């Protein structure tokens, strides 16, 4: 069950990377960190992840899975099932950030 | 000086029997534990024997919800004493694991 977790910021932007990555999709969290998910992302696919990221925040911390397709190290597109959610320290009012964890799925 | 909110906020997944399976690097400053030392391990080995019966209730409110809010209780610390946590649970599935957010309430320098 090869997952990734990941924490990005409302726009997508890839703030922490879990080391698992480089077994999931090839990369180090160095080439990751500071950008955004959607530039991984398959063209037929980025308007469904950005509508996802613009929903979870809107869904009080519940779960919200996403498959969407991502162009690994190794160049090849991937499938995979990402489950977000957003979390905000009830102690604070800073901006609420989504926190992912990302598997490589069977599209079958 | 003491630390903000964030710098005392960590993430860890475990599996549906509690144990470890991945922590971050940030539990080493504020309770003293490396990654690699908690992975196989209960959570319910560091928990402070009075907050045993609620955090029991709450990890079986986590399973039956799928996403739960701890309330304050302690954790062993590594080179002793007790830190206060918050943790807010989430149960991801397509039962896969547990990720948690885990806040120290304590003063962490
Ligand atoms: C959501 S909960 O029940 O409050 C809760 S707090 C917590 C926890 C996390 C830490 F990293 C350190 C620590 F001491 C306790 C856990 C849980 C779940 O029971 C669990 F995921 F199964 C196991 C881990």
């Amino acid at each position: 069950p090869t997952r990734f977790i990941s924490r990005h910021n409302i726009e997508g932007i890839f703030t922490f990377v879990d080391h698992r990555c480089v077994a999931t999709v090839g990369y180090q969290p160095q080439e990751l960190l500071g950008k955004n998910i959607v530039e991984f992302c398959h063209p037929e696919d980025q308007q469904l992840l950005r509508d996802s990221f613009q929903q979870v925040v809107k869904l009080k911390g519940q779960v919200l899975s996403v498959m969407f397709r991502f162009r690994s190290k190794n160049q090849e597109w991937l499938w995979m099932r990402t489950s977000s959610f957003t979390f905000q320290n009830p102690y604070s009012d800073e901006i609420e950030y989504i926190i992912c964890t990302n598997t490589n799925v069977k599209n079958s | 000086e003491f630390k903000g909110l964030d710098s005392k906020t960590f993430l860890s997944e475990h599996s549906m029997d509690m144990k470890f399976t991945y922590c971050d690097d940030r539990i080493t400053e504020l309770i003293g534990y490396h990654p690699e030392e908690l992975l196989g391990r209960s959570a319910y080995e560091f928990y402070h024997a009075l907050d045993s019966e609620n955090m029991t209730k709450s990890h079986q409110n986590l399973c039956t919800k799928g996403q739960v809010v701890s309330g304050q209780y302690r954790m062993l610390a590594k080179h002793g004493g007790y830190v206060w946590l918050e943790t807010q649970g989430t149960v991801i599935y397509n039962p896969q694991c547990i990720m948690c957010v885990n806040y120290v309430l304590s003063e962490i320098e």
